[PDB]
RNA sequence: GGAGGUCAACAUCAAGAACUGUGGGCCUUUGCCUAUAGAACUUAUAACGAACAUGGUUCUUGCCUUUUACCAGAAC
RNA sequence: GUAUGUAUUUAUUUUUAGAUACUAACAC
């Protein structure tokens, strides 16, 4: 409210700022159609984002508000929108509140007004699918935060925490020690959504430590879907809470149900 | 030429433009011709690139 | 709710039928019931 | 013909609170979402100025077949997730009525030219040991808050906050092991 | 008849002169408009092309005023100036219509472009819009007419 | 109301040397005979175009290893 | 002066002489 409510959302960049298209030499030559590179394959290409939002400070007040629109603004979750408060999409971190706006149309569509598909992707790639309501991401690559090596787990997991902390409402998370993975559980699948769309590609540590200047030579962590979980306990878990909230829908069928007669 | 004639179809008075300018997304306008050359040599160029 | 329906007309330019597209395509054969197949040697061997 | 004929399947919710609606009908739209064919399309609009717009994802066959909506794809009397309405079902006997699904391709663009209807649609400072949407809802009107910390495996962790902490602990350590952490 | 000043166009009647610096401002704008200042989002393109369409409005109303209004100019100059393309011939006459004096383009009030029905959102009047937005109270949205940047053409705003 | 428009839609444009409507009589509506009114555009060294392109099938050739691409005549 | 084919995973998913020889876009 007296955060984000009043104050009108931020141009994060200025429109000249936004960087180029045509991403560079891949390859020998450029390519109209598609937009890529020709022949040779250079080393594979992937970068860490210039870019990034602060929730609080960038957060605000924009057209589609007053419009009445359900879909936030990707370019804001990446922070790179360059629209301000003329943009057409919401600008701030999703509530309860929005999701209950959206609880219709979230079943085939993310947050952002994307449409499923339906096998989720080799990799688990970048939109879920509508068959299965997966609210957990996988972290990876977390050598997002270069070849800094660190005291204990406890600084990846504290940082994690206090990145996607932010981003939204989080049930549990789990970094791993053995294999460099953390695991990230939300309420909503909307703020999964937004989340893996916002970390995807970032950096670590603190405005200004070491090597930070040099953070933008990193690879930048992958934010996927995350698989289920093989381990007895959660799977208990699952099970159960499919089995209460099951229960409480059929309180709906019979009362709906009972009206119908 | 004049030994075998073609005797024009009827029912032809449909033509390209006249269907073409119908819709929304043809306008029209005038223009110098040369620049119209022009325009079309880098609408080609286009196409087959 | 009632409804209207309304055709658009297609940009001349792009294809029309935006998703036609030649595939190939196994098609199940549904067999509802059965057709009972209907009719009414020792030394033909050697002959055949 | 075969693709026309059929009418639309669209539930009576996400088709809004208006009178009469005008839907737009492209012969020839995108491949179903499901089968991977192509079918004919329909947008429409809730309201008549709402910006946003619905598009009907999957066919009229593969619909039907799960007996759903097309914009919504839930269940078309219930509202529920195809892969809930399976469950309430299978509650009832005992191991059933799971809706196989089609992977490769034509697999599944195979699959949907059958006319079977489908399994589920025959019927229709402080330290704290021993989620976190939990604890921090309910510290979360007695006071500040700040951060909480929890690891599921050790079962415990730390919340932290910005005297209001010492407001949170008439109600907070047994309800619990709350202490002052170092 | 064309812009260009090609030797069977006949030379500028008397009171061109006085008129001649406000219409330059204009044509070094137009330049200015179309020298393809590249953008990457959409509607930053569509912007651009707005900037044109309101320019051209902006000149043909200037003239309009001058005949039309004032009759600050003779009539010989007036119809040299539509035949030397500075004006806009129909949209001027569209402006002489009753409804229409503050119009847009020739585009607003096509019927048979727009899908259903007809004539820009941009063509009624704020007054409704504001009492259609109160029966919902979710305001209004409309902004700008996709073909112009028309913000109300109706002659009542 | 008059003049227009490098505006649109819908009609019609190759045939008993050829159109349409209407009145009357016979057969039993069609059709035949008789009476009457009006016929824009296109036609006699024949045709909407005082102009002149291409394609398909089928034959006949011509180049000539074979296919596209072709040679030059005909019919549809 | 060989079509053509196979593979190209980097980013960490929860518990002592030589004869018989084979072949060589290398020399009529
Ligand atoms: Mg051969
Ligand atoms: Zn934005
Ligand atoms: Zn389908
Ligand atoms: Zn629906
Ligand atoms: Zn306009
Ligand atoms: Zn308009
Ligand atoms: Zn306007």
């Amino acid at each position: 409210m007296t955060s984000w409510r009043d104050k009108s959302a931020k141009v994060q960049v200025k429109e000249s700022e936004l960087p180029s298209s045509i991403p560079a030499q891949t390859g020998l030559t450029f390519n109209i159609w598609y937009n890529k590179w020709s022949q040779g394959f250079a080393g594979n290409t992937r970068f860490v984002s210039p870019f990034a939002l602060q929730p609080q400070l960038h957060s605000g007040k924009t057209r589609g508000d007053n419009d009445g629109q359900l879909f936030f603004c990707l370019f804001f979750a990446k922070g790179m929108c360059c629209l301000g408060p003329k943009c057409e999409y919401l600008h701030h971190i999703p509530d309860e509140e929005d999701i209950g706006k959206l609880a219709l149309r979230t079943e085939v569509l993310d947050c952002f007004g994307r449409e499923k598909f339906a096998d989720y992707r080799e990799d688990m790639g970048g939109i879920g699918s509508f068959r299965k309501k997966n609210k957990t991401l996988y972290v990876g690559g977390i050598d997002g935060a270069l070849n800094s090596k660190h005291l204990k787990p406890a600084q990846i997991e504290s940082r994690i925490r206090f990145v996607f902390s932010r981003l939204g409402d989080i049930d549990r998370i789990r970094y791993v020690e053995s294999k460099n993975c953390g695991f990230v559980k939300f309420k909503y699948q909307a703020n999964a959504e937004f989340a893996k769309e916002a970390m995807s590609n970032q950096t670590l540590l603190l405005p200004s430590d070491k090597e930070w200047d040099d953070r933008r030579e990193g690879t930048g962590l992958l934010v996927k879907w995350a698989n289920e979980d093989p381990d007895p306990a959660a799977q208990k878990r699952l099970q159960e809470e499919l089995k209460l909230e099951s229960l409480n829908m059929m309180v709906h069928l019979i009362n709906n149900n009972t009206n119908s007669a | 030429n004049e030994l075998h004639p073609t005797l024009p179809t009827n029912h032809n008075k449909t033509k390209l433009l006249k269907s073409l300018k119908n819709t929304k997304y043809f306008q029209q306008t005038t223009i110098d011709w040369v620049e119209a050359g022009l325009q079309l040599c880098r609408q080609g160029h286009n196409m087959l690139n | 709710h009632h409804i209207e329906v309304v055709s658009k007309q297609m940009d001349p330019l792009l294809p029309r039928f935006v998703g036609k597209k030649a595939r190939k395509v196994v098609a199940p054969t549904e067999n509802d019931e059965v057709v009972p197949v209907l009719h009414m040697g020792e030394a033909d061997p050697n002959e055949w | 013909d075969e693709i026309n004929e059929p009418p639309p399947n669209i539930c009576e919710q996400c088709l809004g609170d208006e009178a009469n609606i005008r839907m737009t009908k492209i012969p020839q739209g995108s491949e179903c979402k499901i089968c991977t064919l192509p079918f004919t399309l329909y947008h429409f609009k809730t309201s008549k100025r709402s910006n946003n717009i619905i598009k009907t994802l999957i066919c009229v066959r593969c619909a039907t077949q799960r007996n759903i909506c097309q914009c919504c794809m839930l269940d078309s009397r219930w509202h529920i997730p195809i892969q809930l309405r399976d469950h309430l079902i299978s509650l009832v006997n005992e191991e059933n009525v799971m809706t196989e699904e089609a992977k490769n391709d034509m697999m599944k663009r195979f699959l949907s030219l059958k006319n079977v209807k489908l399994g589920g649609a025959q019927i229709t400072i402080d330290a704290s040991i021993p989620s976190q949407l939990l604890g921090i809802k309910k510290w979360k009107d007695g006071n500040s808050l700040s951060l909480i910390v929890n690891h599921k495996a050790k079962c415990g962790g730390l919340r932290f906050q910005s005297s209001e902490t010492l407001v949170t602990p008439k109600g907070l350590k047994r309800g619990l092991i709350d202490r002052f952490r170092i | 008849m064309p812009r260009i000043k090609t030797r069977r166009s006949k030379p500028a009647p008397d009171g061109f002169e006085k008129i001649k610096p406000t219409l330059t401002d204009f044509e070094i704008q137009l330049r200015d408009a179309q020298k393809d200042k590249s953008s990457k989002l959409a509607a930053k393109s569509n912007e651009q092309l707005w900037e044109i369409m309101q320019l051209h409005h902006q000149r043909s109303r200037y003239i309009y005023t001058l005949y039309y209004k004032r009759k600050a100019i003779s009539k010989d100059l007036y119809d040299w100036l539509i035949k030397e393309k500075y004006a806009d011939k129909l949209l001027i006459a569209k402006w002489r219509k009753t409804g229409y004096e503050k119009l847009c383009c020739l585009r607003c009030i096509q019927k048979n472009e727009t899908n259903n029905g007809s004539t820009c959102i941009c063509r009624v009047p704020r007054a409704q819009l504001e009492e259609e937005a109160r029966k919902k109270g979710t305001q209004v949205s409309f902004h700008q007419c996709v073909h112009c940047g028309c913000r109300g053409c109706a002659s009542t705003d």
